[PDB]
């Protein structure tokens, strides 16, 4: 309700023009950095969910994605369409 | 100067309270309703429009989207924001 | 030049939280269209009756007990709405 | 031992039994105190519907374990 | 005539520059998927230009590591000024044209982007769905009294978890019996073979459906068709069937079971013994369970169904001996969730027995959330600026079995959502489109609700 003058200096002493900074900066870490959900807490998941539990973060976001077999017809997702044989 | 915006997002990001916010306007907007409603919105200016074009869509969608925030969701959001705020700006 | 105030920049940080949000779900509504649309050049939407009658197709209720259905174990045309019964006489041995 | 069993209402009752009691037989002293017969009885367990000549530790139930109670709605 | 960006099909026209695009396109989105809340908001969500988080959509750029946003049109002019026109939103990973102000969304090889390497023979052996197929629904006609088993099939078939455990073949590859007509999840497989693809080559798409028939009339007669049934009795024995056919499957201390069923429908509950004088203590036991049955009497809606479960109870049968005040007390006990489950499944307890040895029915409606909030149920508190708190923990709505007659005849349907939001009832051989407002109005029996947002 009242008018702002600054940043309290203790903020800036542990946290604080066009940028230098890279968004590929962020491979390295990636690389070695588990499965992340965007709005599913990786710690509320270790104490609330069981550690095997399957997760399917907004499982009706989009429809089911799969292609269909052109020799047997069968729907398969598309991580098993290279593997799939007759 | 305008720096003093992104500072302090800056600041709730590192904090961790960035993310409480974030996670706390996008739960209470997914419990009443809201997210599926912007999608049924979203649909229907696609086939009043006859477009898929996202430039064009958004122009119609967005400005009711943020009309159709709850005063609830809208006031509840604000004071907990003002709160983190109070924390870290001298006034 | 406008006053800055904890009211206004908590606005500003809400309009950019809403914003992006939004902004999301439409790129993502845009986006599934725009394919199904491509997909499906014919893309029809499945029926929907006020009266509680058509299927997803705008069709009726079929007559059963008018269809039956072929027992690949015993070579027989039996009344679909009877199958479950017939299968009670014909799997067993 | 002593376990559970949440019953059609929600209230919790207590019964006496051995690892080694049949479903039968538990569902037998559920009669007992609730008055529905055992073919009326579902006794649900970890996800499972108890069933007639097994035991109680066929299914893992141990001390202090909870039984659910719920009826049968028949339809076609 | 539905058209595709021009720019993107001009740089395709060159492999080398298309491999360029779709591998910088997997390292983002790889990024998205791999990078901690803090670090994704820093890097991937803050404009190059303004530095602000989330000024509306940020994208990042495909051809340098800029970052820009949309509110201030701060990658639209990185586009005009440094030539680069494509940029991907680091909240979806869809990509943008900038000059065509629209993403790229229809081309398939783009939204697939990870089989890059792949997509010549993925094409070859493969065809995207056909447009009737596409959302799986198709009727599951009567053949009996078999409302009570295909209600719970359709409920199976639309459960993404489900869906995604047929489809990536993972019974098919390891089934040591490969019948449909003895064992339940080939039957399962076949009948999500028939409502999404084609079995090589009115009655249609029952096979699946007779096979599964077949399969339960094996097992038991008394589930497998004829006579009218209990849904949840149903469900139970299929989910039951389900894991059995894991185990038999397995070619082999190790107690959780890593099964579909018990992956994804298993959580536990946390059952507290404690004096009512001390209040400390507790004697606590953990029991598995794949759903709850809730008490509706005297209430109007699921919440309050839900507070009767956790509700405290003092219990006066139980021989119980307090240690901490040496003596004995009547004590109290307490259910509430140890862990969740990725889906929860709900059973209204819609009955009572009565004095004469009959039962009744309980039609009483209760309401229920298109999204669930577990938080208040959940026994264990984490640390909060005093006793704790547990975070939000959202359901969404799927699935809806109602009954419609008494508690021994009647008439079982199906309710199921599916992507966009469109939900349909699928009642014997009809399936049809209903709005959510009188999906809302139905009488709930089974409700299924898949996890959606953990705070
Ligand atoms: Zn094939
Ligand atoms: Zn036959
Ligand atoms: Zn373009
Ligand atoms: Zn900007
Ligand atoms: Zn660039
Ligand atoms: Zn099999
Ligand atoms: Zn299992
Ligand atoms: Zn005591």
């Amino acid at each position: 309700d009242a008018e702002i003058k600054g940043i309290k200096p203790k903020v800036i002493e542990e946290y604080s023009g066009p940028s230098n900074d890279s968004w590929k900066s962020l491979m390295s870490s990636a690389k070695d950095t588990p499965l992340q959900y965007d709005h599913m807490n990786r710690e509320s998941l270790k104490k609330y969910f069981n550690p095997n539990a399957q997760l399917i973060e907004d499982p009706l976001d989009k429809p089911i994605q799969y292609r269909v077999c052109e020799k047997c017809g069968k729907p398969l997702a598309l991580t098993a369409i290279v593997d799939h044989l007759e | 100067t305008a720096q003093l915006k992104s500072q302090i997002q800056q600041y709730l990001v590192e904090s961790g309270n960035y993310e409480l916010i974030s996670n706390e306007l996008k739960a209470r907007l997914l419990q009443e309703g809201w997210v599926d409603k912007v999608k049924d919105l979203t649909k229907s200016e696609m086939n009043i429009n006859e477009s898929t074009n996202f430039t064009q869509i958004l122009s119609t969608v967005e400005p009711k989207a943020l009309e159709m925030v709850s005063d609830s969701t809208r006031e509840t959001v604000l004071k907990q924001i003002r709160e983190f705020l109070e924390e870290i700006v001298d006034t | 030049e406008e006053t800055i105030t904890i009211d206004s920049i908590s606005n500003g940080i809400l309009n950019n939280l809403l914003t992006t949000l939004i902004q999301d779900i439409v790129a993502r509504e845009t986006t599934q269209q725009q394919l199904l649309k491509t997909r499906y050049p014919d893309l029809r939407s499945y029926y929907f009756d006020p009266n509680g009658s058509l299927d997803i197709n705008g069709l009726q209720k079929q007559q059963e007990s008018s269809q039956y259905i072929h027992c690949e174990n015993c070579g027989r045309d039996v009344s679909a709405n009877r199958l479950a019964a017939h299968l009670q006489r014909c799997l067993s041995r | 031992m002593q376990i559970f069993v949440k019953t059609l209402t929600g209230k919790t009752i207590t019964l006496e039994v051995e690892p080694s009691d049949t479903i039968e037989n538990v569902k037998a002293k559920i009669q007992d105190k609730e008055g529905i017969p055992p073919d009326q009885q579902r006794l649900i367990f970890a996800g499972k519907q108890l069933e007639d000549g097994r035991t109680l530790s066929d299914y893992n139930i141990q001390k202090e374990s909870t039984l659910h109670l719920v009826l049968r709605l028949r339809g076609g | 005539a539905m058209s595709i960006c021009p720019h993107i099909q001009q740089v395709f026209q060159n492999e080398k520059s298309k491999d360029g695009v779709l591998k910088t396109c997997n390292a983002a989105r790889y990024i998205l998927n791999h990078s901690v809340p803090k670090e994704k908001f820093l890097n991937t969500m803050k404009c190059g230009t303004c530095h602000e988080i989330n000024s509306g959509a940020t994208f990042m750029c495909l051809q340098c590591g800029f970052c820009g946003c949309w509110n201030h049109s701060h990658f639209l002019s990185h586009s005009k000024q440094i030539g680069h026109i494509f940029g991907i939103n680091s909240n979806n990973g869809l990509l943008f044209c900038f000059k065509c102000e629209d993403y790229i969304g229809n081309i398939d090889l783009i939204n697939d982007a990870i089989l890059a390497k792949y997509w010549d023979d993925v094409c070859t052996k493969t065809m995207v769905p056909s447009m009737e197929r596409r959302d799986g629904l198709s009727g599951l006609i009567n053949m009996g009294s078999t409302c009570f088993m295909s209600s719970i099939l359709q409920c199976l078939i639309h459960n993404p978890y489900f869906i995604r455990h047929s489809m990536s073949q993972i019974h098919s590859n390891n089934c040591k019996v490969r019948s449909p007509d003895k064992c339940f999840s080939c039957a399962l497989d076949k009948i999500v073979h028939e409502l999404y693809g084609a079995l090589n080559t009115s009655t249609n798409r029952q096979t699946g459906f007779i096979y599964l028939l077949t399969c339960a009339w094996k097992i038991n007669q008394n589930l497998a068709g004829y006579s009218q049934q209990d849904a949840h009795e149903f469900w139970q024995f299929i989910i039951n069937q389900i894991h059995q056919s894991y185990v038999l499957d397995l070619p082999n201390n190790n107690k959780q079971c890593e099964c579909i069923v018990h992956t994804v429908f298993e959580g536990s509950l946390e059952s507290s013994i404690v004096c009512p004088g001390c209040q400390n203590n507790s004697k606590t036991t953990i029991d598995p369970f794949l759903d709850l049955s809730l008490d509706i009497k005297d209430k109007k809606k699921l919440y309050e169904c839900l507070d009767s479960f956790h509700k405290k109870e003092q219990l006066k049968d139980f021989n119980y001996h307090c240690g901490e005040c040496n003596s004995t007390q009547d004590a109290i006990k307490q259910l509430g969730i140890h862990k969740l489950p990725s889906v929860l499944v709900l059973q209204l307890k819609r009955f009572e027995h009565l004095l004469n040895g009959s039962n009744r029915k309980l039609d009483d409606f209760i309401e229920f959330p298109t999204y669930l909030n577990m938080k208040n149920y959940c026994s264990t508190k984490e640390k909060d600026k005093e006793n704790g708190k547990v975070p939000d923990i959202i359901y969404e709505l799927i699935g809806i079995v109602s009954h419609k007659g008494t508690v021994n005849e009647g008439h079982y349907i199906a309710f199921c959502k599916i992507s966009g939001g469109q939900w349909f009832k699928f009642n014997d051989s009809m399936v049809s489109s209903i709005s959510q407002e009188e999906v809302l109005k139905e009488q709930a029996y089974l409700l299924f609700y898949t996890i959606r947002q953990v705070n």
